[PDB]
């Protein structure tokens, strides 16, 4: 169920 | 400093992001916004979506301004497409100001919104250089500073619980603080150590040495910043360049070898569980990252515990076990000091003096035997050489 955020490509 | 008004204005957890309440438009439309130091666009869901309980309705805002310009933002994971405009924005538990800011109304998205996260938009707090469509789109914080006289800096105290939180608990608990325009001494202990922001795009820094339980990883330091090294509240894990990740894992496995874990655990593919209250924290090593200091040939280190890099996750499997996921992973885009790392410290983004400060967080998770730490100074030479070009 474990979510994970990985926020910009440049 | 002392900004009680903004203390405890964040909610969330490392796996889903930390968010702050904001209002946009006229009359005010309340939306929860994810705090993201790894990007530079302010955007909000603006159309129905399965994971949004509310969204920005431009047609209901009398002060909305259409900039007639499309925008697209891709992230390491997730992306969205939207339409640019501006509107009035306020932060209920932030400085008492109202600013007209650029806003990307999200019309389409893929793997961006997260089920159960309770946030509906994102606040990119990094520099214009990386804003989309280009650096002429002034980021929210730049507009806040230009339009108000709020000091050009903000600080973050992200608080990890050290255990899994269910939906109601995440809603009803305080996830931390975002102090806008200042530093609040009640959020940390010991002193603040500053490292320089190498370039104003991402919040880029330079790591000059890595230790696992005091043992030097001993790699060419350019490898630790291979490509770049950034601080990103919008990234759950401590992410490391592939070579550093392999060396680091080899060393952590060796320190914890009295217990064996499946390969999947180390790849962040599966959880490890221990019977209630018996997680053997002591067998896992502390990890120290040394950062370039503000003084020539001087560095300092921040040390985190397994309570920071082993992320608590619920065991849907019915039991009273304490379960965790390994929250260090490889990156092909450089080092990312994510939430897992920020949960151990109070982090000051001193944009004015182009530096990032670290102090031990007053809410970090630890045990009776070990605590996270921020220590200095250390005499380190040729550090600028650690930077990748």
């Amino acid at each position: 169920w474990w979510s994970e955020v990985n926020x910009a490509e440049f | 400093g002392s900004f009680v008004e903004m203390v405890d204005n964040l909610r969330g957890k490392s796996g889903q992001g930390y968010y702050v309440e904001m209002t946009v438009g006229s009359p005010p439309q309340t939306l929860n916004i994810l705090v993201d130091t790894g990007s530079s666009n302010f955007a909000v869901g603006a159309a129905p979506h399965p994971f949004l309980h509310r969204y920005y309705q431009r047609q209901l805002s009398s002060t909305y301004r259409d900039l007639r310009k499309g925008v697209y933002v891709p992230y390491t994971q997730g992306k969205w497409e939207g339409e640019l405009g501006t509107d009035l924005v306020s932060i209920p538990h932030g400085p008492n100001v109202t600013v007209r800011a650029n806003i990307a109304a999200i019309t389409e998205s893929d793997k961006f919104f997260i089920n159960g996260s309770n946030w509906e938009g994102i606040l990119g707090l990094a520099y214009a250089e990386i804003a989309r469509p280009d650096d002429s789109l002034e980021p929210f914080f730049d507009s806040l500073v230009k339009q108000t006289h709020v000091p050009n800096l903000f600080s973050l105290q992200l608080c990890g619980a050290g255990f899994p939180l269910n939906q109601s608990e995440v809603l009803a608990s305080v996830g931390g603080s975002m102090i806008i325009g200042g530093i609040d001494h009640s959020l940390y202990t010991g002193s603040l150590w500053y490292t320089p922001i190498r370039r104003e795009w991402y919040y880029e820094v330079i790591i000059v040495r890595v230790e696992i339980n005091g043992q030097d990883l001993k790699m060419d330091c350019k490898e630790y910043n291979y490509d770049k090294s950034i601080v990103d509240s919008g990234t759950t894990n401590l992410r490391l360049p592939k070579k550093v990740f392999e060396a680091a894992v080899k060393s952590i496995k060796a320190a914890s070898s009295t217990e064996k874990f499946p390969d999947g655990f180390w790849l962040g593919e599966q959880l490890v569980c221990w019977q209630a209250g018996t997680t053997p924290w002591n067998i896992f090593p502390v990890i120290s990252l040394y950062l370039m200091g503000e003084v020539t040939n001087q560095s300092f280190r921040i040390t985190i515990l397994p309570q920071q890099y082993l992320r608590p996750v619920e065991d849907v499997a019915t039991s009273q076990d304490d379960c965790y996921k390994f929250a260090i992973s490889q990156s092909s885009t450089g080092t990312v000091m994510g939430a897992v790392i920020m949960e151990g410290f109070y982090v000051v983004f001193d944009r004015a003096r182009k530096r990032i400060g670290f102090a031990v967080s007053a809410c970090h998770v630890h045990d009776e035997f070990r605590t996270a730490a921020v220590e200095g100074p250390f005499v380190t030479l040729d550090m600028e050489d650690c930077g990748y070009n």
